[PDB]
Order: C-alpha cells, then sequence, then structure tokens
C-alpha cells in the first residue's frame, strides 16, 4: 500500500516540502536520506511514502511540479533539498501568472504528459498502490489550473484509485491577487467531481491563529506551512506508523464520506504552537473541537457534524481519552447528525511529533464548511456581476459561461450541504 | 531569463532613456564601458539583472535597448556622451529629416522610410532572448515622432510578435515646456492609434514633474534633466522588481493582473516619494509612514488629478530599501482611517504590496538626496480620466476652425481620422464613467 504524491505550484510546493522535513524527521530519515533512528517502528511502514533505493537510502514517492523554476529551485536547495529523486522534478519556464486558464488550459496543458510520466514510473514500482495525495492551492494558476488538470488526467489512467487533497484556500486577508475568488471557484468544480478528500486549509484561519492566539504581530507564509505541515503529519500518523488500526485510503473514505459530493474536511490541531507545560487530556479535547483550533475559517455550532476523527499521538490513559471524548459529545450533542449512529472516531498513535510530549489532529466533516463557499462564492459574485478582470481568461480561450457553470455548480454545492444541516430523524 | 528590450522613440524618449540606463548602471554597479566586476560568470548568467543587460565574452554588458529618432542631434549626443561604449553602434538609429511635431510624417511620411530597419535591428535583440517577456516603449504624446512613429512601431510590434506584452511611458504635454500648439492633435491621434496595442500605459505629465521638481526640490526652473533624473527614479521603481529579486519583491506582472480590469482601462496613476533635497535631507530622515502618507498627497503624483474626486479600482506599494512589512502594515491602517479612499463596488479594497532590499540610488551632481527608502505607489483611479478630458478639450477647441488640420492632410492624411480618434477618446472617457458607477 504505497501512496503517491504530487506537489504543485508555489504554495503546493512550499508546504510539501515542509511536509517531508517533518515526517522524514518522525521516521528518522537525515537529509540525505540515510536512516539513524531508535525504534523499528519507524521503518515498518516506511515504504508507505518512501522507496527502498541502492545503499539502504530512502526517497519519498513524490513529484514536484510548477510551471516557472523558481521556488523548485528553492526546494532542491532547501534543508531537505536533496532527498528527492531528480528525475522527479518537472518544470517549465514561463509560469501561469495566477492564471487557472494557463495552468489548465494553455501552458499547464503543455507540460501535463511530462507530469503524467513520472507518475507511471513511480506506480510501475508500486507493489498495491493505494491512491494519491495533491499538494496546492486554489488561488494561484498552476497548482489551481493544472493542479485540478492533474487530477482529471490521473482519474482517467488510474479510475479506481484514491485521489485526496491538501488544498489551500484564498482569503483577501492574505492574498496576493484580485483574481482569487475565480481560480478557486473553477478549482473547487474540479475536486467536488474528482476527489475522495479535500482536506479544506483556509489561510484566513491559518492567520487569525498566528496573530490571535499565537500572538504574532506579523505572520509569514513559513509561520502559516508550520500549522499546516503539523497538520498533515497528523493527518498521516494513521498510516504512516503501526497501531492495531488497519487503514486504508478506501476504507478511511469509506467511513468519513456519506455523500460523494460531501467530502469536504475541516482539519484541526492542538495544542497551537511557534511552552514545555504538559497539556492535560481534558484539554486536548476541548481544544480540538474549538472553533480556534480549526484550519477552515468556519464556526461548527453554525453546522452539523455529518463524521468526526480524532487522532491522539503521545503516552496518555486510553481510558481517560474514550472520557473525555465521550464527554464532549454531550457538550455539543445537538451538533451531530442523529442519523448517522457512532459516528465520532478515535485514533490513538504512541509516537508524539517532534518536541509535543501529546497532540490532537481533528478531521471533522462539517455541513459548516458552506461558509467557507459561501464566502468565495460572495467575492466571485462582486466581479463578476460586473465581469472584471475576465480579459485575462478570454484572453486564454475560455467563454463566460464555464464561469457561470463553475459558479451554478458551488452554489448546488452549498445548497447540498444546507439540506443535510436541516435533516433530522 | 524573461528579458525585456526597452525602445525610445523621438527626443522625449531617448533623454529619458540616458537617464534611465544611467541610474541602472549606477544600481547594479555597472561602468560606462560595460565591465561590471561583481559578474562572475562572464558572456552569460541568469541573473536577475540580465533580463535588462545581455553580456558579451568580453565582460560588457550592453543594454536590451533600442534608440531610434528621425532626426540625429539627439541620438549623436548619446555616440559622443559617457556612455557611448555601452551601445553597439546598430543600436542606434537616426533618420536624417524629423517628423516636424506632425503624427503623419512619424506615422505615414517619413517613419515608413526607417520603419522595417527599426523592426530589423528589434528582431536581432529578441533572437538573443531565450524567453522575452515583452517590451518597454518610451516616448513622448506631443512629438510628431514620439506620437506618429511609436503607433507605426506599435502596430508593426503586434503583427511581428503576437500578443507578447507591451508597455508604454508616455509624456503628457504639458505648456510650461510643451513648444508646440499642435501637440494636443498628435497625443489623441496616437492615444487612439496604440489603444488596441498597449497592454499597461504609464503617463507622466510634465507640468506635474514640474511643478514637484520646483516644490520639493527648489529648482527656480527645472531643465529637461531634471524632469528626467526623477522619471528615472519613478521608472526605476517600476522596473526594480524585474532588475532585482528577493523574497519579498512581486514581479510587476503581478501587479499589472490586479491593475486592469478591462483592457481599456490600462493607465495606472504613479506616485512617488520622497523628492528631497539633500539639504533638507540632512538631519531628517523620513520614515516608512511619512512616505506612504506621500503617496496619497496629489502633489506628488505623475499626472495632475484628483483621486479624492474618484474611485480606486486598484492599490498597490512597491517600496524599495529599508523596510520590513510590519511598518508597511501599520502606516496602511492609520492611513486607511484618515484619507479618502473609496473603492468601487466590485472589486476588493486590500493593499497589494512589494519590497526591494537593494536602496534607491542617486546620480553624482543631481539634486535629489540619497535616502534609505522610498515607495512608488501605482493606482487604478478613474480620477486619471481627467487627464484625457483636458486634452479631449484643447483638441475641440481647434478641431472646430479646423485650425492646422492642413498640415495633417498635406502629408496625407484624411478628416475622418480625426474624428474616429476623438471619437474613440469620447467612448474611453464614457468607459472610465461606467467602471466607477455602482452595481445593482
Ligand atoms: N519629460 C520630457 N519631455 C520632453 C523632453 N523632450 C521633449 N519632450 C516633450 O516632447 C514634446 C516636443 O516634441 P518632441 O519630443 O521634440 O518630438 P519628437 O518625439 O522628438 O519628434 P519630432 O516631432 O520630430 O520633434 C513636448 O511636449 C515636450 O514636453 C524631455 O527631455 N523630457
Ligand atoms: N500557506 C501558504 N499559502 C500560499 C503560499 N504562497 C501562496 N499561497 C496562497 O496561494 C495564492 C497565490 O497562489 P500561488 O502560490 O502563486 O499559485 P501558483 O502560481 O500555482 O504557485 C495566495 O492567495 C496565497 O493565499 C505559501 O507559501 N503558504
Ligand atoms: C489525504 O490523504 C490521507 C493520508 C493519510 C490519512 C488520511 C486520513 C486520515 C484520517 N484520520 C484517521 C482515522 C479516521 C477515521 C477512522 N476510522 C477508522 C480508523 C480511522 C482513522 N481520516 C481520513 N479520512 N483520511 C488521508
Ligand atoms: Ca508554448
Ligand atoms: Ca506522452
Ligand atoms: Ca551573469
Ligand atoms: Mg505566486
Ligand atoms: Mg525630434
Amino acid at each position: 500500500r504505497e501512496i503517491v504524491h504530487i506537489q504543485a505550484g508555489q504554495c503546493g510546493n512550499q508546504i510539501g516540502a515542509k511536509f517531508w522535513e517533518v515526517i522524514s524527521d518522525e521516521h528518522g530519515i537525515d537529509p540525505t536520506g540515510s536512516y539513524h533512528g531508535d525504534s523499528d517502528l519507524q521503518l515498518e511502514r516506511i515504504n508507505v511514502y518512501y522507496n527502498e533505493a541502492a545503499g539502504n537510502k530512502y526517497v519519498p514517492r513524490a513529484i514536484l511540479v510548477d510551471l516557472e523554476p523558481g521556488t523548485m529551485d528553492s526546494v532542491r536547495s532547501g534543508p531537505f533539498g536533496q532527498i528527492f529523486r531528480p528525475d522527479n522534478f518537472v518544470f517549465g519556464q514561463s509560469g501561469a501568472g495566477n492564471n487557472w486558464a494557463k495552468g489548465h488550459y494553455t501552458e499547464g496543458a503543455e507540460l501535463v504528459d511530462s507530469v503524467l510520466d513520472v507518475v507511471r514510473k513511480e506506480s510501475e514500482s508500486c507493489d498495491c498502490l493505494q491512491g494519491f495525495q495533491l499538494t496546492h492551492s486554489l488561488g494561484g494558476g498552476t497548482g489551481s489550473g493544472m493542479g485540478t488538470l492533474l487530477i482529471s488526467k490521473i482519474r482517467e489512467e488510474y479510475p479506481d484509485r484514491i485521489m485526496n487533497t491538501f488544498s489551500v484556500v484564498p482569503s483577501p486577508k492574505v492574498s496576493d491577487t484580485v483574481v482569487e475568488p475565480y481560480n478557486a471557484t473553477l478549482s473547487v468544480h474540479q475536486l467536488v467531481e474528482n476527489t475522495d478528500e479535500t482536506y479544506c486549509i483556509d489561510n484566513e484561519a491559518l492567520y487569525d491563529i498566528c496573530f490571535r492566539t499565537l500572538k504574532l504581530t506579523t505572520p509569514t507564509y513559513g509561520d502559516l506551512n508550520h500549522l499546516v505541515s503539523a497538520t498533515m503529519s497528523g493527518v498521516t500518523t494513521c498510516l504512516r506508523f503501526p497501531g492495531q488500526l488497519n487503514a486504508d485510503l478506501r476504507k478511511l473514505a469509506v467511513n468519513m464520506v456519506p455523500f460523494p459530493r460531501l467530502h469536504f474536511f475541516m482539519p484541526g490541531f492542538a495544542p497551537l504552537t511557534s511552552q514545555y507545560r504538559a497539556l492535560t487530556v481534558p484539554e486536548l479535547t476541548q481544544q480540538m473541537f474549538d472553533a480556534k483550533n480549526m484550519m477552515a475559517a468556519c464556526d461548527p455550532r453554525h453546522g452539523r457534524y455529518l463524521t468526526v476523527a480524532a487522532v491522539f499521538r503521545g503516552r496518555m490513559s486510553m481510558k481517560e481519552v474514550d472520557e473525555q471524548m465521550l464527554n464532549v459529545q454531550n457538550k455539543n450533542s445537538s451538533y451531530f447528525v442523529e442519523w448517522i449512529p457512532n459516528n465520532v472516531k478515535t485514533a490513538v498513535c504512541d509516537i508524539p511529533p517532534r518536541g509535543l510530549k501529546m497532540s490532537a489532529t481533528f478531521i471533522g466533516n462539517s455541513t459548516a464548511i458552506q461558509e467557507l463557499f459561501k464566502r468565495i462564492s460572495e467575492q466571485f459574485t462582486a466581479m463578476f456581476r460586473r465581469k472584471a478582470f475576465l480579459h485575462w481568461y478570454t484572453g486564454e480561450g475560455m467563454d463566460e459561461m464555464e464561469f457561470t457553470e463553475a459558479e451554478s455548480n458551488m452554489n448546488d454545492l452549498v445548497s447540498e450541504y444546507q439540506q443535510y444541516q436541516d435533516a433530522t430523524a | 531569463m524573461r528579458e525585456c528590450i526597452s525602445i525610445h522613440v523621438g527626443q522625449a524618449g531617448v533623454q529619458i532613456g540616458n537617464a534611465c540606463w544611467e541610474l541602472y548602471c549606477l544600481e547594479h554597479g555597472i561602468q560606462p564601458d560595460g565591465q561590471m566586476p561583481s559578474d562572475k560568470t562572464i558572456g552569460g548568467g541568469d541573473d536577475s539583472f540580465n533580463t535588462f543587460f545581455s553580456e558579451t565574452g568580453a565582460g560588457k554588458h550592453v543594454p536590451r535597448a533600442v534608440f531610434v529618432d528621425l532626426e540625429p542631434t539627439v541620438i549623436d549626443e548619446v555616440r559622443t556622451g559617457t556612455y557611448r561604449q555601452l551601445f553597439h553602434p546598430e543600436q542606434l538609429i537616426t533618420g536624417k529629416e524629423d517628423a516636424a511635431n506632425n503624427y503623419a510624417r512619424g506615422h505615414y511620411t517619413i517613419g515608413k522610410e526607417i520603419i522595417d530597419l527599426v523592426l530589423d535591428r528589434i528582431r536581432k535583440l529578441a533572437d538573443q532572448c531565450t524567453g522575452l517577456q515583452g517590451f518597454l516603449v518610451f516616448h513622448s504624446f506631443g512629438g510628431g515622432t514620439g506620437s506618429g512613429f511609436t503607433s507605426l512601431l506599435m502596430e508593426r510590434l503586434s503583427v511581428d510578435y503576437g500578443k507578447k506584452s507591451k508597455l508604454e511611458f508616455s509624456i503628457y504635454p504639458a505648456p510650461q515646456v510643451s513648444t508646440a500648439v499642435v501637440e494636443p492633435y498628435n497625443s489623441i491621434l496616437t492615444t487612439h492609434t496604440t489603444l488596441e496595442h498597449s497592454d499597461c500605459a504609464f503617463m507622466v505629465d510634465n507640468e506635474a514633474i514640474y511643478d514637484i521638481c520646483r516644490r520639493n526640490l527648489d529648482i527656480e526652473r527645472p531643465t529637461y534633466t531634471n524632469l528626467n533624473r526623477l522619471i528615472s527614479q519613478i521608472v526605476s521603481s517600476i522596473t526594480a522588481s524585474l532588475r532585482f529579486d528577493g523574497a519579498l519583491n512581486v514581479d510587476l506582472t503581478e501587479f499589472q493582473t490586479n491593475l486592469v480590469p478591462y483592457p481599456r482601462i490600462h493607465f495606472p496613476l504613479a506616485t512617488y516619494a520622497p523628492v528631497i533635497s539633500a539639504e533638507k535631507a540632512y538631519h531628517e530622515q523620513l520614515s516608512v509612514a511619512e512616505i506612504t502618507n506621500a503617496c496619497f498627497e496629489p502633489a506628488n503624483q505623475m499626472v495632475k488629478c484628483d483621486p479624492r474626486h474618484g474611485k480606486y479600482m486598484a492599490c498597490c506599494l512597491l517600496y524599495r530599501g529599508d523596510v520590513v512589512p510590519k511598518d508597511v502594515n501599520a502606516a496602511i491602517a492609520t492611513i486607511k482611517t484618515k484619507r479618502s479612499i473609496q473603492f468601487v463596488d466590485w472589486c476588493p479594497t486590500g493593499f497589494k504590496v512589494g519590497i526591494n532590499y537593494q536602496p534607491p540610488t542617486v546620480v553624482p551632481g543631481g539634486d535629489l538626496a540619497k535616502v534609505q527608502r522610498a515607495v512608488c505607489m501605482l493606482s487604478n483611479t478613474t480620477a486619471i480620466a481627467e487627464a484625457w478630458a483636458r486634452l479631449d478639450h484643447k483638441f475641440d477647441l481647434m478641431y472646430a476652425k479646423r485650425a492646422f488640420v492642413h498640415w495633417y492632410v498635406g502629408e496625407g492624411m484624411e478628416e475622418g481620422e480625426f474624428s474616429e480618434a476623438r471619437e474613440d477618446m469620447a467612448a474611453l472617457e464614457k468607459d472610465y464613467e461606467e467602471v466607477g458607477v455602482d452595481s445593482v
């Protein structure tokens, strides 16, 4: 059960690099690819994300994609730059200019075949491919436009494999350009059809967390990516380390996705870091269900949970987590749908993340994620009703009905979340 | 890679190019002979400065520029001036008789004889590029060459280089230095003809530059050298994103995405600060907040107009020097709570920011003081239409009597081109009005 990782664009490759830095440290792999760890539990599932190369060297099963070489050159020079397989760097020269059309139709189409070639070589070397994960942003052009193009191409060649994504949603408080709502709306319509799980990482929340909670006056993209890498590590701990949980991507999707289109999750993490005081199990459970620890700028009390999964890391009383986990149920029992019995899952991993005795990762399938899509839809319509900045896209061959269609599909997605939010037994 | 070719057309374009490339050489440590000791990659490279300079095996750094004028006296000063060695002779192109402030002569009569040579010389520069980005065209509205030949060139570049991007730096006529009654005619004719061929045009009002030199530099009667050296600073701030790199550097193209909502609405208003004499600058270092506030005082704009009585479609701040985001965000917060900054209802009100750490440089013996930090604001405001209105009014006064029109008809133009161009300006003025109305 191997996973193939893909990171596309500026945002996708930076959060992807941090990810490989974090889990590489947890598995005991050094920047050169040599193992110098203390426990054999680190290696029992190293194959899930790493290939074993000549010389007992471990190489991430990762593909790096971008339409301009800038960020990828930085990655090759970064701390863990030399660990990636050099032939897995696939880049163009021009770029996408924060244009979904360039990444999806013109500039990205020129490069997509070359990317799929590397996918095949990685998949052919898989004993039993389990699925794919993609890291990318939805506000730019390469990760947004070409990223969804890659997903459509992968579902063509591997139609029976799981396709999941860690997608960074744009926010005006952290914005590079104004056409970000356009690109996001066009990308989400693709994710509704061609992904099994999409973790909605909202830059609005990451900023509010760095500023309000962590008290960071001037947050940088590096500060936000520290939160993202920690969460992705927590989400993947159920596959990367050997508990008595037989977790496969498809089995996890079956347990979390009651309806095919409603597969957009709210990530969460606790404690929030950037101290030494030991955190208590009651504190971990109370923080991980708090809105201030959510990676999507949505209020869970404004919607209802379809399914929930809590992952605890460290050595703690498995009895005490159950008591506190069962306790929190009552404090928000109204916010859990009663027509999916026992819809809250709990997993425990004995291995803690770096420099934390105990941590908790939160994955929620809540109808309150609808708030995020409304926000993007509003920003979209504010411009589209005046056809502002459309020339950037029509110049690349797109028609205006493609914008209208994408708009309607997201409003449909919003309405679908609303019917189940009001549904009762 | 991602090279830019600069084209300097006419007296204004050439002399402004002189000041700009002089400033570029100082900022990058390039000597008048083209040598740059700090570049260890001889004869080539992919450095940021290589977007504006090519390299020879002998170590010379040659501007990716073409100078063109229909008479030779101005480019002759380049051929014998301090930076003669910088340019290969083929980059300096001259005719023998000028356009006599007649758009027709620059576009048709005289421009026709030299256009092919210019395009061939431009092609020789493009063939040296691995990933050419676009063109920077420097010219005046009022001159016969700056207006007529530029229009012809822009038309021909759209044919030879499809939609490859083309940016303008245009000199808007001001009576304090404009010595030609027909400059309104040429201005409308060229603005009409290039509108479909320009992706982004930065207009510089000589009156605005004139007042800034008089007010802030205490120059009783500025010269073209005073004006151009100031213009170079604005040009440098706009192009610094392409010539330098860093972690806070935002490419000009990324700014351009925010500044052009509609293809026709591609005229950003530029504001620059600080412009301060060395006598004042002494014992008075300006902060990030102070220079940012200056960006909203209309007395510092490149074009005379009132943003307070218009609406914003975009606001970009390009800092260079000793600037960090914390101070920028603080200054923007204070400005938002104190000043008249209204956006159209159909675009976000955020400010796009970029920072270059390389500090500003000044030409030896100039009037500008060397400062530790500076800023250029690029804003898409409807108020810029005031410049079209003033110019269109002067056009109407003379054209109602057909004054001076015979000079254009004598060179082969038809009255219809005048009315066709004026009507396009009327639509442009109406377009700006439309974009500012609130939605329904
Ligand atoms: N800012 C600035 N404007 C200039 C400069 N030189 C000329 N101009 C402007 O150019 C106009 C006069 O026309 P010219 O520039 O001489 O015309 P040309 O482009 O050289 O072509 P001709 O019509 O043949 O002379 C006036 O409106 C001036 O304001 C200059 O050095 N700096
Ligand atoms: N968290 C995070 N978000 C980023 C980063 N860089 C860009 N983004 C987001 O992505 C959007 C810009 O898209 P971009 O990264 O340029 O897309 P690309 O052109 O495919 O690389 C912005 O709205 C940001 O919110 C980063 O380093 N970290
Ligand atoms: C994006 O790629 C990945 C990669 C690795 C993991 C995941 C992931 C983790 C997860 N959390 C743990 C969990 C949740 C519910 C459970 N039920 C029974 C065991 C069990 C365990 N839940 C989901 N859906 N995916 C997704
Ligand atoms: Ca191509
Ligand atoms: Ca192929
Ligand atoms: Ca070099
Ligand atoms: Mg970017
Ligand atoms: Mg002349």
